[PDB]
């Protein structure tokens, strides 16, 4: 819901979502050939 | 969870090799962890469960060879410097 | 010996015991 | 003290970043304890 949301909010009314209470699996997010800029800072995507 | 061996341990991101053991120590009602000295993460409470634990560092030491002189004899004895004689044998 | 009072455990620190114990000395 | 790195353990260095990202942190909190640890030393030589 987060990413594949039908809009998106402009960059200077930028919104936010917090997410808590459940299991992440990032690997479904840069396993997808569908991002064209995955850059991580101060943690590495390979062991998150 | 095993306590009586020293074990490397990941308690909801916190990464260390010791001996775990039941804590004497009282956690209040939600401290998470203690540190005795030097941010040095001496204790946790467990996450799945809800007991307190007490970590003791590895055992470790220096050791030392005692001889005599190599012109004489070819016997030695080693010395482990800071150790109970009955964990040395697993190094 | 009483009234003077007299290195924690931790991680790569050690510390030796002298030559000559108390006793002795 | 983490001497400019992002974290003052090294576990949590070795476990965040992938290997040349974590070899100039881990460099970062080497020269400082390094330092450290001869200034030590120094003052125990000394005072001895
Ligand atoms: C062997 O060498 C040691 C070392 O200096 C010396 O103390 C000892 O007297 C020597 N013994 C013989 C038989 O040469
Ligand atoms: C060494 O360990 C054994 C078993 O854990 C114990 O019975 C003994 O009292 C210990 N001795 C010392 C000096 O720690």
């Amino acid at each position: 819901e987060v990413f594949n949301a039908t809009r998106f909010a402009s960059v200077y009314a930028w919104n936010r979502k917090r997410i808590s209470n459940c299991v992440a699996d990032y690997s479904v997010l840069y396993n997808s050939a569908s991002f064209s800029t995955f850059k991580c800072y101060g943690v590495s995507p390979t062991k998150l | 969870l095993v306590k009586n061996k020293c074990v490397n341990f990941n308690f909801n991101g916190l990464t260390g090799t010791g001996v775990l053991t039941e804590s004497n120590k009282k956690f209040l009602p939600f401290q998470q962890f203690g540190r005795d000295i030097a941010d040095t993460t001496d204790a946790v409470r467990d996450p799945q469960t809800l007991e307190i634990l007490d970590i003791t560092p590895c055992s470790f030491g220096g050791v030392s060879v005692i001889t005599p002189g190599t012109n004489t004899s070819n016997q030695v004895a080693v010395l482990y410097q800071d150790v109970n004689c009955t964990e040395v044998p697993v190094a | 010996f009483n009234k003077v009072t007299l290195a924690q455990k931790f991680n790569g620190l050690t510390v030796l015991p002298p030559l000559l114990t108390d006793e002795m000395i | 003290s983490n001497f400019g790195a992002i974290s003052s353990v090294l576990n949590d260095i070795l476990s965040r970043l992938d290997p040349p990202e974590a070899e100039v942190q881990i460099d970062r909190l080497i020269t400082g304890r390094l330092q450290s640890l001869q200034t030590y030393v120094t003052q125990q030589l000394i005072r001895a």
